[PDB]
């Protein structure tokens, strides 16, 4: 359960843009700066920047 | 390279 600290845009085709605020199901927090967050709202996958997030 | 925070 993390907070995405400001809205991302999606860099690539393999992240998920999310907003100031949207919940975001982290999944593996050791690629290393990316993790894979999954959005519960719509149901899609997509890694995200943890400085645009963050551990609530 | 993570982007620039705002």
């Amino acid at each position: 359960t993390f907070v995405a600290l400001y809205d991302y845009e999606s860099r690539t085709e393999t992240d998920l843009s999310f907003k100031k605020g949207e919940r975001l199901q982290i999944v593996n927090n050791t690629e290393g700066d990316w993790w894979l967050a999954h959005s519960l709202t719509t149901g899609q996958t997509g890694y995200i920047p943890s400085n645009y997030v963050a551990p609530s | 390279p993570l982007p620039p925070l705002p």
